[PDB]
């Protein structure tokens, strides 16, 4: 017990102090893309089909195929527009597994674009949260405060295919996938972006994910034999925004008296 | 790219919820599960006690537990007469039953965590099971008939 | 240009509030914060006394303060569980939280006036924290659960 | 009404219309915050115990 | 209007613009005041940006079938308070107050 005259000294205690400074860091919106690209891959893969038959070969065959091919990128206007540059430019048949003749037309493909016009969130399912974590460094500090605005991105998907049947088994598939099990989280991706010199990770859900409904983009088979079906998607995203910090350390003591 | 630190964060994150799957046993009667389209979580309160000290102020204070209370579900009929049959079959004979809700479907066979499937899951023992008018009429050609269910449960239990 | 004089107002200028930044803490039970959508603040009233005075002019006169009083929040549901489980927990022992609400999210570090962040924010002590039934349903695929909580305070501190 | 022109044509046009409360109480009402209205203004809402009206 | 080579430069930008908007909002961010020389006198005026919050960006390009350039628009309202003053001309008096007793 320190005490002099009418007056102890209890405790002396240490804090941290945080100073801002000006400076912002924020993510990008580049590397949801090729996250939603490849969490895509995950509704084809787990899939078997028992018994061979000719109306199965097709799907079999794109069942069979690598991401690269299954899917391919970049907006378009038309149908026509994307079989022409789809032809213009070498692809199709990258990873191949004969040596003999092969067709780099292959029928079922995928096409996946997205709109550069966006917009925040203004809804129900997300918040703005203001200072959600901290960075630390290797050793006991803080550097920065992580904040999270939502964001929403408007994307589109294409399917097209010769024969009726495969389309039907894609597009089955792909509805399969989107609405089962949406209480437990199974079409929902995390992209890890690495904003500064640290690892922070961005979550992006699809709205909506339930009410499928598909639309079609042929007139008919009176030109080109060719069937195309569309789809519309939305993505929430919370991009994490970092502000810088300063440290400094101080102490606080506590005493008892009496008054007077 | 270098590694200066790591990320920690203080804020419960997680997907949402959708009320759009859940699951209603209805004890040994499993086979009624697939009509329901509407439930409920009971109300899940406490009595509260109020008293007046010196001077106006006024505190209110932590009662007993409500016990028993009442629930409200809607369900769709069938040809062969399940919901009719089972509510006569209800009131014929007097029983109580054990109603299970959970607000996820099944968790997966993988079973990592069992804590997460626990704690959206619900139990009411000792209950009854009656209904209300149900309503026919012409001029709607696309309508279902739809039975209106008034559940009261007498005790609920978690985990 | 010429400064002939100087100009002095005598009214209230300043930005106007939005009400979509607001923060409730919930005591030691932070990680709850995220999951709020909607608060308010208490009525602040005082009781009247009523009397009548010679002929019929009458007074109306102040009177004891206002303690205890109903505070309705909602807030979203995640899968694992959350406010279900805090709920569950808050049923099963009785205790009492403070809650304090503020109308801006925070205060920059770079601020220079403090009265301007206590004259927002404010504190209720000795608060009871209960539920309501909440409503499980198909035909609304996009819908969310809205986990619906009703606070009673008892006592309101503010600066 | 506003204000009267410095002008001042006439007054029993201004006291015609003002009225006078006095000995009155104010308290105010529940005020509700809330996301998903990202353009809404908080507004108090006040009720005004008045005792005496004077007019004239 | 914000208009970019690569597609990658206008989505910094725009975010950026979306970051600067939102954040902050109850704490006055986006917001300016113009000091208006009125006559021989300053008097400051503020301006406010309605519906800040809520933001939505358009397009205005078809597609990179021409040119292989892209563009995206913003709507914004301001909401300024225009002072006017009325010139006054001043004079003095007095006020005297006296008691009587009546009768």
């Amino acid at each position: 017990m320190i005490l002099n005259n009418q007056e102890w000294l209890l405790a002396i205690f240490k804090k941290k102090g945080l100073t801002p400074t000006g400076k912002l860091e924020f993510a990008t919106i580049d590397g949801i893309d090729s996250a939603l690209a490849q969490a895509l891959n995950e509704a084809f893969d787990s899939q078997v089909v028992s018994f061979n038959d000719r109306i199965n070969q097709s799907f079999r065959e794109f069942l069979k195929r690598t991401p690269r091919d299954r899917i391919t990128l970049g907006t378009f206007s038309d149908v026509k527009e994307w079989l022409s540059s789809f032809e213009a430019d070498r692809a199709g048949r990258k990873d191949t597994a004969s040596a003999g003749p092969v067709n780099k037309l292959a029928m079922p493909l995928v096409n996946l674009s997205r709109s550069p016009a966006f917009s925040i969130y203004e809804g129900e399912l997300c918040r703005d949260n203001y200072d959600e974590g901290h960075v630390t460094n290797e050793n006991d500090e803080i550097e920065a405060l992580v904040s999270t605005i939502p964001f929403s991105l408007e994307y589109s998907l294409w399917i097209a295919s010769d024969e009726k049947e495969s389309l039907g088994m894609v597009t089955t598939a792909l509805a399969f996938w989107l609405r089962m099990y949406a209480s437990l989280g199974q079409a929902s991706f995390t992209h890890i972006a690495n904003v500064g010199g640290y690892e922070i990770p961005v979550t992006c859900y699809i709205e909506g994910q339930k009410s499928i409904a598909f639309q079609d983009l042929t007139t008919g088979t009176a030109d080109n034999r060719l069937f195309a079906v569309g789809l519309n998607l939305t993505v929430v995203a919370e991009l994490p925004i970092l502000a810088y910090m300063q440290q400094t350390t101080g102490t606080i003591t506590v005493k008892a008296k009496i008054l007077e | 790219k270098f590694i200066k630190g790591r990320y920690t964060a203080n804020a419960a994150k997680g997907e949402r919820l959708v009320s759009s799957e859940f699951l209603l046993t209805f004890a040994g009667h499993e086979d009624i599960s697939v009509l329901v389209r509407t439930s409920q979580i009971p109300e899940m309160t406490r009595e509260d006690v109020e008293d007046y000290g010196p001077n106006g102020v006024k505190f209110n204070q932590h009662g007993p537990i409500r016990n028993s209370g009442e629930i409200q579900v809607q369900c769709v009929e069938t040809i062969e007469g399940d919901i009719l049959q089972f509510i006569k079959d209800r009131i014929a004979a007097k029983d109580y039953v054990d109603i299970t809700m959970a607000a996820t479907p099944e968790s997966k066979s993988s079973g990592v965590n069992a804590v997460t499937k626990a704690a959206t899951t619900i139990e009411m023992l000792d209950c009854k099971i009656y209904s209300d008018a149900i309503d026919f009429s012409t001029e709607d050609v696309t309508a279902a008939v739809r039975p209106s269910l008034r559940i009261v449960y007498n005790w609920i239990e978690w985990d």
